[PDB]
């Protein structure tokens, strides 16, 4: 269910990098891990807020009505 | 709870401030007390951590699979090499002073569980309400606004205290309770009360 | 069936039961608007004032005794000493 | 897995080999050698408590069948592969656990009943159950906002399905005597 | 308004046992060979060590609550480097021509064996423990 | 069962339960929609009016407010709804049925309640948020602990019923229980892990601080105590201001192992005028245990002044800890490089020992034991030599633990923690069992199928040599097999047990200590003529020693004897007062004599008694302690004489024996068993208050000891048991309870046979005679 | 779910102790506390 | 359902002023100030700096309880030092620093490029 | 075994001796038995104690044991509370059971009876034989839901 | 100048790496806490919800949208709804957005702040912008649609403390080091060997000199100099978070002091 906005711990913005996260991974064919640290998300309390959110909104949405 | 075995209640929750901070100014989301470890050795919670921490910062997913060469070495080693303490801890500043914690606190992320079962979904509270048309007594449920048994064990110990009136005012004055007519030859309830 | 004053063998001292029974019941009629024999150093409470009333001495009250018997012993809240 | 010694080219071996799999993995790309085949060309069995009492199992083939000719400090202790007789080796011990076990981390690092209290709490657990939970209609469901797959896992989630339907957060935790609350 | 002991002593041992900010000092009385002395000494504020030459003092005076500077211009018996104040518990009998007491500097302690101190010493709560150079 | 003897009463309320260390240990914090719902039949007075009319007019949505209003004629004015709720003139006489309120006296219960304890009055506090906050020294007795319980709370609704709460069943009134005859409420978690710390040699604070902790001290007198130092910079030590939490005229000696008054270890404790002066503060001075600070200040100060005591201790303690902090990570369980290689050998070599003696047994050399099979021999052999391994690689980790060590850090405290947790987590786990054998050969001769049939090595039934650390299949499922059984008669040892506490409670049920001291049940057969055969109540005793059963005829000679009629063996003049001019007296001797005699009559009659040569054991009034408090509340210098003649301690300590009294007939009978009742505390007494001990083992005074005495005789009146106390129950459970503590050298034991003796069972399992 | 299709009944000398052929086959730890420990398993 | 409204921590509501000052009766020139939807921040701060004046025999605070924003200030002064002064020089002392720190900061920001 | 002893000297000192367990039971006969010391001889089977020694000896044994069940768990439990239960257990002159075969059978009313495993039945052969129940018992009170000969009632309060 | 005084490292749009020196520590500490949770800022505080054939709830969207940064520096001269003479909002105390989103193509429509559509009259102050610091500027991602899904929102920005509410913190992370060695001795650190070797070392450490092996224990010197850095949201420069930060405090201490006075 979508990518949270802000992180729980420190409320560092974060729903605005989701897009730009995933990017990073299929096409840059970069490792989660740099992908991470180039999006600005230096800290942990803000790396799991993006590594560990599981997208299921895009299952959501085949779901015809 | 955690994966290991250990739950638990809030207590209280702390906005940011009052909450005791990293050098790096990460706060932590729960705060768990170090007493409910010794004893239930539940270890791997410790590990996990551990793992967990290095896994975020490198972006790696931890691999906690049980029989496997994974020691608490070799991810100790990881984390250093990722600019933190070997084992977890990291100098702590007080919330409300801002001043440094004394002793250093195991700090990293763990995998919590939203267990059912909340507070205001048991909070029932009765104050007299709807009674049993068979025994007069309260109803069960709270769904049902009834009362809480006053069973068996707590009469004995209301007895146990010696207080015997207030005995009486909870089986009687407090859910049954009801006057009866007698015969002062037969002590049958067999007394046509016709009253006026 | 009866004890005179003297042959009185029970505890010159008051149980805490009674006392608790006595605090009760004295709490319950100073709650009900009944006179204190008491003058209050300005308390409210029916109970915190009848305790004081039993600090005094002047709760007229008599605790009956009953043996094991059947008999009893009567003795009252002037004599009962309370310690606890 | 099966042993069968019946290897000239050096010692008891299992039958299956480093071949088989690039051409198991062959197949998951693609997502023809399905387990069956396994089965069929007779690389592996299926037996039942009775017949286990006839077997030999081997716990890991590597550790299990090299032969002995520095030891890392803080691994655990394991005895040795004393047994000129296997005649088939485990999968993989940590499959003798189930569904819920299985989502525990280190539950071999972990005293016991631990073990056990996870395992019936993880039922109690919130988080999506199903993707589809907006189109059923029934008595009661409990949904997280922000699912989370865990930092830690198990190799034995993938099959779970656990990282897409987790439930439970990735929360940064201290354990420390804080407000004493 | 008065003094209770003085006396040098020479330091043979100083122990850290499993504290890092308290050793406990057992130095001899020069003078004296009757004399010896046990004492708690925070080591963070006033460091010591094998074979040094203490300068010890008791009295009674320079219990309503404690103040501090201002007086930084004022009384001083601060004529020492270390002070305590504490509470003295125990006086025993060593027995022959010997007498010890106790004293407790709100747990750091203090064994002092003697005879003469019978008049000097007193026998109540008052107590500061001066030591310099 | 469950209509006439067990009902669903109303005016009660049940919640989730959380500790908050901002609340009293007698109150409990009731969310205020719980307070608004649960109400009080308070009838209208001029004492009160005012605040009844206001509440009135407060309405039942908001706190202080009410719901009905009861009438003359018996009606109900329901103030949520009635053209008339914005009105309504209060008249004297009438009843306001208002919502709980601060202060109000309730019950609160945790089940199962195998207790009094389980049952308590508490004072209500009205607070935010919807769980019952109680103070966390009131956790064990109720046995809750915040994982998800949930607590009954049940609301008084006569002015009686109040004071029954509040006189008799209030948690102050409940510190010190009868049943252990020791307190049942110490100080846990943090607070203890603290006050540990903040104790320490080591530890010191400063100004800004202190100045906190003083004023965090609510009964704080508002005098800044003189730091403990005053050199380079005024540093006050941890002692110092915890000890602004224990208040005046306590006193508290203790001795651990190697104390002595100067204690190198800062070992056992010594408390001085509420001071302490010596001793890290940890579960022996403030747990829940006999000798405890907390079982001293109860029957010192009082109930109330000790239930305080909890509060603020915490309040200091829980302050300073939350700036010190506290935690624990594996880091803590990881041991020396070098200690893992010693342990890992010692195991190395409990292997060995067992592979020798197998074979040694497989050569039938092995000589069996008389009464086992060679092969049980075997194996407990075996066994032993396992458990040995794993607790020397545990102790060998143990030492290792820094003292910095967190874990070691709550094990210091006692806190949390114990060897065994250590020793698993650190170095080898263990020998699995189940049974109370090593694990069995499910397969056929074998454990598992991974190992050969015949294998009785270590590693194949059951030995995790593994620790928790390191890691632990075999022994997996294995160590799984035991957990099992565990799970197992843990849900068993729970409903047999269950079932015991009761059929004792029925049984005794009716059982009370009567007016005439005697013990009948609802019959009126007697059932012990004197309640615990001293007729004495449980709570107000404590374990003394007989000074007068042990130490060589010598030693008890060079204490008690006195005889003026030599030089040699007389009372120092520096003693006595009148010590010259006693020296030979013979009228005086005669007394001595008479006294010494006596101390002997008692040495061998207590021998007679106690067999064992027991010294210890529980009577009322702790003596030891009266000494102590004239010690210092009469300042007596042991350097002067005395002004104490030998008649008067002598008679003195005679005449105190008149007036203990237990039972007051007149008559021979009775007059009697008055002795009986009387002769060991008496014992005690005697062997304490001697002539000697009097003079020279505490140099007491005419004032002081005179003092002494009356002392001694009103505690005594005390510690008699009160008509009405329901022993019947009150043992019932005293044994049930501890018994669903029980789950666990070849005998039935536990649960099992308690419940053959109470079924008296003539089938036995295990028998026995015992000869000699 | 997939813990409740998985599981396992046994209704009514020794049944609710893990045991040894259970490796394998049985998860060794889930199992219900009290009531119907080690009678329910699950696979 | 129990829980109250987060404004409760800094919004005084009806009966509720800033400040009380009840003189302490334990000690002399004592007095014990109680702080209204006010925590920690504060609270320290003043406690801070009310221990720099040296006619100030002593200065704590506490929050008595998480559950509410309020504490107590404790302050005690030498003879013919009224600690409401001490406490207004404080929190002068306290504004005019800040102000400084103000300025100095916003000077350094301005010679910063980015 | 391990036994404390006076020595001549005064202290106690330990001197170790031999004793012999059994496993089997047949107390009558073994005290007989020469070189024994019959005064010290001792059985768990407090019954056989009761059948060859008296009843008070059982009583003794009857606690000597449930202490140890109690001790054996290193808990404590103070004398009275046990002692209580067993001298209960030991009034009648024989071994009654804390099971229904033996308290409930007791002699007394028929409603305390009531509350405990056999309800019907003892109120009929309560009804037939036409039993009188004082009503003294603290349990019957709650039926009948009045005070007690409980702490609070016991003693009588008057003007 | 006088007392406190800085000396900025770093700086950008978003963070702010400085010295603070010659201050208390209960100083740098209150400034540290008010940065964080006292420093107003407008944000969505009331969603209007129209439409929402959605796949998320309605309350789930609208906690999302409370969390969208908006710009917030003339906040200053905006009202507390609460004390606006108006019955609940006006163009005073509020700032009113608008989001309508239509699944159009069957390419899954996304919804980012950058719709947010300012209604009201924001009467020329810089207020109530959703914030966007994207690359692609799309200020974070509110919800996604499929085929023909709606979602038509009217939101009620207003003024608001981090104490109300987290989503009002302006603030986010702010660093907070002090005596980078230990000389100050406010910590005794954990060790298995060496708490050198095993406890790493701070950049701030190479801003201050070392402990001098044999120097005795300073036991009077307290905490100067404090190493911090302030990241910010960004509905507020981060030379404001500290200043307005300091502002903040200040008026919070000024108000105590006025309070004297009324009494
Ligand atoms: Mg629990
Ligand atoms: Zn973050
Ligand atoms: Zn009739
Ligand atoms: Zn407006």
């Amino acid at each position: 269910m979508i990518v949270p906005v802000r992180c729980f711990s420190c409320g560092k913005v974060v729903g605005d990098k989701w897009e730009s996260y995933l990017n990073l991974l299929q096409e840059d064919e970069l490792d989660e891990g740099t992908a991470l640290s180039r999006l600005g998300l230096k800290r942990y309390c803000c790396r799991r807020m993006i590594l560990t959110h599981v997208d299921l909104i895009e299952k959501f949405l085949r779901y015809n009505p | 709870a955690s994966r290991h075995g250990q739950k638990g209640t809030i207590g209280i929750t702390y906005r940011r401030e009052d909450m005791p901070f990293t050098a790096e100014g990460i706060v932590p989301d729960l705060i768990i007390n170090p007493h409910a470890i010794p004893s239930r050795m539940t270890v791997a919670h410790l590990i996990e951590c551990l793992l967990s921490k290095v896994a975020a910062l490198s972006g790696n997913e931890g691999d906690a699979s049980p029989f496997t060469d994974i020691t608490v070495e070799g991810i100790s080693k990881l984390l250093r090499e990722h600019g933190y303490q070997s084992r977890g801890f990291e100098v702590m500043y007080n919330g409300h002073t801002g001043k440094k914690l004394m002793a250093q606190i195991f700090f990293g992320p763990t995998y919590y569980q939203r267990l059912r079962h909340m507070v205001d979904d048991k909070i029932h509270a009765r104050a007299r309400g709807p009674m049993q048309v068979l025994t007069r007594q309260p109803v069960e449920g709270r769904s049902r606004d009834g009362g809480l048994r006053f069973g068996e064990m707590e009469r004995d110990c209301m007895i146990a205290h010696g207080a015997a009136s207030f005995l009486k005012e909870r089986l009687m004055e407090a859910s049954d309770a009801f006057r009866v007519h007698i015969c002062g030859i037969c002590g049958l309830m067999t007394v046509i009360a016709k009253l006026n | 069936k009866a004890i005179p004053k003297d042959q009185r063998a029970t505890t010159p001292y008051m149980t805490k039961y009674e006392r608790a029974r006595i605090l009760g019941t004295r709490a319950l009629q100073i709650s009900m608007n009944a006179p204190v024999f008491v003058d209050l150093e300005g308390e409210t409470d029916p109970l915190r004032i009848a305790m004081k009333e039993l600090a005094e001495k002047k709760i007229p009250l008599v605790i009956r005794r009953y043996l094991p018997d059947g008999s009893f012993e009567d003795w009252s809240v002037e004599e009962l000493i309370v310690d606890l | 897995f099966i042993v069968e010694d019946d290897e000239s080219l050096g010692h008891k071996e299992l039958k299956v080999r480093k071949g088989h799999i690039a051409k198991l993995m062959a197949t998951e790309y693609q997502d023809e050698y399905t387990w069956s085949s396994l089965l069929n060309e007779g690389l592996v069995e299926y037996i039942d408590a009775e017949e286990e009492e006839s077997i030999l199992i081997a716990m890991q083939p590597e550790d299990l069948e090299p032969a002995e000719a520095d030891v890392d400090p803080a691994k655990r202790i394991r005895v040795s592969h004393h047994a000129t007789t296997f005649t088939h080796c485990e999968i993989h011990p940590s499959m003798i656990l189930g569904v819920a076990a299985s989502i525990i981390p280190f539950p071999d690092h972990n005293q016991s009943p631990r073990n056990t209290y996870q395992s019936a709490m993880g039922k109690q657990a919130m988080g999506v159950f199903l993707t589809n939970y907006n189109v059923r209609m029934d008595t009661m469901a409990n949904i997280l906002y922000y699912p989370q797959k865990p930092l830690g896992t198990t190799r034995a989630m993938e099959y779970l399905k656990f990282r897409e339907l987790p439930a439970g957060q990735n929360a940064i935790v201290a354990i420390a005597c804080y407000s004493g609350y | 308004s008065n003094t209770l002991f003085d006396d040098i002593f020479q330091v043979s041992e100083v122990d850290p046992g499993r504290y890092n900010k308290v050793c406990r000092i057992e130095a001899a009385s020069t003078t004296q060979d009757q004399c010896k002395l046990t004492l708690d000494i925070n080591v963070e504020l006033f460091p010591v060590a094998a074979q040094d030459s203490l300068t010890v003092t008791i009295a009674s005076s320079l219990t309503r609550s404690w103040r501090p500077p201002q007086a930084g211009d004022r009384s001083l018996a601060d004529d020492y480097d270390y002070v305590m104040y504490g509470t003295a518990y125990k006086f025993e009998e060593v027995s022959k021509d010997l007498i010890a007491v106790y004293y407790s500097f709100g747990g750091l302690l203090m064994r002092l064996e003697g005879n003469y101190r019978n008049l000097n010493n007193l026998k109540q709560e008052n107590a500061y423990l001066l030591i310099r150079r | 069962r469950g209509n006439l003897m067990g009902k669903r009463v109303d005016f009660s309320a049940r919640t989730v339960i959380s500790g908050d260390p901002n609340l009293e240990l007698d109150q409990v914090g009731v969310p205020k929609s719980i307070a608004k719902t649960l109400t009080y039949p308070e009838v209208v007075t001029p004492y009160n009016i005012d605040r009844l009319t206001q509440l009135v007019r407060n309405g039942p949505n908001e706190h202080p407010g009410a719901k009905y209003v009861i009438r003359d004629s018996g009606d109900r004015i329901d103030l949520r709804y009635s053209k008339r709720a914005g009105d309504i003139q209060l008249q004297y006489g009438w009843k306001v049925e208002r919502h709980i309120m601060d202060n109000d006296p309730v019950l609160f219960n945790r089940q199962p309640s195998l207790h009094k304890m389980s049952m308590m009055a508490h004072r209500v506090k009205v607070i935010p948020y919807s769980t019952f906050r109680l103070n966390l020294s009131v956790t064990s007795p109720y046995n809750a602990d915040f994982d998800g319980d949930e607590m009954n709370l049940h609301v008084p609704q006569s002015e009686e019923t109040r004071a029954e709460l509040s006189q008799l069943c209030a948690v102050p009134l409940q510190i010190v229980s009868p049943q252990s005859n020791k307190p049942c409420m110490g100080i846990v978690q943090d607070t203890l892990c603290g006050i540990r710390k903040l104790t320490l040699r080591d530890t010191f604070i400063e100004l800004d601080q202190v100045l906190n902790m003083l004023y965090w001290v609510p009964d704080w007198d508002g005098v800044i105590p003189t730091p403990a130092i005053i050199k380079p910079k005024p540093l006050w030590s941890g002692k110092q201001i915890l000890s602004v939490a224990i208040p005046n005229g306590i006193h508290l000696q203790r001795f651990d192992e190697g104390t002595t008054l100067l204690s190198p270890k800062d070992n056992g404790m010594l408390i001085i005028d509420g001071q302490i002066i010596f001793g890290v503060v940890e579960k022996k001075t403030v747990g829940s245990s006999n000798g405890g600070l907390i079982h001293v200040v109860t029957r010192e100060k009082g109930p109330q002044v000790c239930a305080k005591l909890f509060g603020n201790i915490q309040k200091v303690v829980n302050f300073w800890l939350l700036h010190n902090g506290f935690s624990t990570g594996i880091g803590d369980t990881i041991a020396d490089g070098p200690t893992m290689r010693e342990i890992t050998e010692t195991i190395a070599e409990a292997k060995k020992k067992v592979l020798d003696v197998t074979k040694e047994a497989q050569a039938n050399l092995l000589t069996a034991k008389h009464g086992m099979t060679l092969r049980e021999s075997f194996e407990d052999n075996v066994v032993r030599f396992l458990n040995e391994a794993r607790d020397k690689a545990g102790r060998l980790a143990e030492v290792n633990l820094k003292d910095l060590n967190n874990v070691k850090q709550m094990v210091m405290a006692g806190s949390k923690g114990s060897f065994i947790n250590i020793a698993q987590m650190s170095a080898c786990v263990g020998q699995q069992s189940v049974e109370g054998k090593r694990i069995a050969f499910g397969f056929v001769d074998r454990t598992l199928p991974h190992f050969s049939k015949d294998d009785y090595s270590p590693e194949s039934k059951g030995f995790v040599e593994n620790s928790y650390l390191r890691g632990l299949p075999q022994e997996f499922f294995f160590h799984a097999m035991g957990g099992r059984e565990g799970l197992i008669d843990t849900a068993v040892k729970t409903a047999e047990t269950g079932y015991i506490q009761r059929r004792l409670v029925k049984a005794l049920e009716d059982i009370m200590v009567h007016y005439d001291n005697t013990t009948r049940n609802s019959l009126g057969n007697v059932i012990q003529f004197i309640y615990g055969e001293d007729g004495m109540d449980a709570a107000h005793i404590e374990k003394q020693s007989l000074d007068t059963i042990g130490g060589s005829d010598a030693a008890f000679e060079k204490r008690y004897r006195v005889d003026l009629l030599n030089t040699d063996h007389t009372l120092d003049p520096s003693l006595l007062e009148s010590g010259s001019e006693i020296l030979g007296d013979l009228k005086l001797q005669v007394l001595l004599d008479e006294e010494y005699k006596q101390l002997v009559k008692d040495r061998k009659f207590l021998r007679e008694v106690f067999v064992d040569g027991e010294a210890n054991w529980p009577l009322p009034v702790n003596i030891r302690r009266i000494i102590q408090n004239a010690q210092q509340t009469f300042h007596i210098d042991h350097t002067k004489p005395s002004d104490l003649t030998i008649k008067d301690i002598v008679l003195g300590v005679k005449d105190l024996q008149e007036n203990l009294l237990v039972l007051r007939g007149k008559n021979e009978i009775i007059q009697n068993a008055q002795r009986d009742a009387v002769t060991l505390f008496c014992c005690l007494l005697r062997s304490r208050l001697a002539t000697r001990r009097v003079l020279q083992e505490y140099r007491l005074t005419k004032q002081a000891f005179d003092w002494v005495l009356s002392n001694i005789e009103a505690q005594f009146l005390r510690s008699v048991v009160h008509p009405g106390e329901m022993v019947g129950v009150l043992a019932a459970q005293s044994i049930g309870e501890p018994a669903t503590q029980m789950t666990l050298k070849k005998v039935t034991s536990g649960v099992p046979r308690l419940k053959e003796i109470l079924n008296v069972a003539k089938n036995m399992k295990t028998p026995s005679l015992t000869v000699y | 779910t997939l813990s409740h299709l998985r599981r396992t009944n046994t209704p009514i000398a020794k049944p609710r102790q893990l045991h040894n052929t259970h490796w394998g086959l049985v998860c060794p730890a889930e199992t219900p506390e009290g009531q119907a420990c080690g009678l329910v398993k699950n696979l | 359902m129990n829980a109250p409204d987060r404004f409760e921590l800094f919004l005084l509501g009806e009966g509720e002023s800033k400040l009380k000052i009840d003189p302490d009766t334990k000690a002399p020139n004592a007095v014990v100030i109680t702080f209204e939807k006010e925590d920690h921040t504060l609270g320290n701060l003043i406690r801070a700096e009310l221990l720099n004046d040296r006619k100030v025999l002593f200065a704590a605070y506490k929050v008595e309880h998480p559950f509410f924003a309020r504490f107590k200030l404790r302050i005690q002064t030498t003879e013919g030092y009224d600690p409401k002064d001490a406490l207004k020089n404080a929190c002068n002392s306290i504004i005019n620093k800040l102000g400084a720190l103000k300025t100095n900061f916003e000077t350094e920001w301005n010679l910063q490029t980015l | 075994y391990d036994r404390k002893v006076p020595s001549p000297t005064g202290e106690y000192v330990k001197e170790p001796e031999w004793v012999l367990e059994t496993d089997g039971v047949n107390l009558s006969e073994v005290m007989t038995v020469p070189g024994i010391d019959p005064t010290r001889i001792y059985t768990n089977s407090f019954i056989d104690i009761m059948e060859v020694l008296g009843i008070e000896a059982g009583r003794a044994a009857l606690y000597k044991e449930v202490y140890n069940v109690i001790a054996s768990d290193g808990s404590y439990v103070n004398y009275r509370h046990m002692a209580l239960l067993v001298d209960v257990m030991t009034t009648q002159g024989g071994l009654t059971s804390v099971t229904r075969h033996g308290f409930n059978r007791s002699n007394t009313g028929a409603l305390m009876r009531c509350s405990f495993e056999e309800t019907v039945e003892i109120l009929f052969e309560a009804g037939a034989s036409a039993e009188l129940d004082d009503c003294r018992g603290v349990s019957e009170n709650v039926i009948l839901g009045q005070m007690a000969p409980i702490g609070t009632g016991a003693f009588d309060v008057m003007i | 100048e006088e007392g406190p005084q800085v000396k900025i490292r770093e700086a950008s749009k978003d963070n702010v790496d400085f010295i603070l020196s010659n201050v208390d520590l209960a100083m740098a500490n209150s400034l540290r806490r008010v940065m964080i949770a006292e420093i107003p800022t407008l944000a969505i505080d009331s969603v209007e919800v129209e439409t929402n054939t959605t796949v998320l709830a309605d309350e789930f969207i609208a906690h999302r949208l409370g969390l969208i940064p908006l710009q917030s520096m003339d906040i200053e001269q905006l009202e507390y709804s609460r004390d606006c003479f108006c019955e609940d909002h006006c163009d005073k105390c509020s700032v009113v957005l608008t989001l309508q989103a239509f699944g159009e193509s069957e390419s899954t429509t996304n919804v980012y702040s950058k719709d947010l559509v300012i209604v009201s009259n924001l009467m020329g102050r810089n207020i109530g912008h959703p914030i966007i610091q994207d690359k692609e500027g799309n200020g974070v991602l509110i919800c996604k649609l499929r085929k023909g899904q709606e979602l038509k929102l009217t939101c009620v920005a207003k003024k608001g403390i981090a104490k109300e509410h987290a989503k009002w913190g302006p603030a986010a992370a702010i660093e907070f080091e002090y005596d980078p060695w230990n000389k100050l001795k406010h910590t005794d650190y954990w060790y298995e060997q060496d708490s050198a070797k095993e406890w790493p070392q701070s950049k701030n450490c190479e801003y201050e000199d070392p402990p001098n092996e044999g120097d005795p224990f300073d036991y009077k010197a307290q905490a100067d100099t404090f190493y911090m850095n302030v990241e910010s949201v960004g509905s507020i420069p981060v030379d404001q978070v500290v200043v307005r930060g300091i502002d903040t405090l200040q008026k919070k201490v000024a108000s105590i002091l006025l309070a004297l006075t009324q009494m």
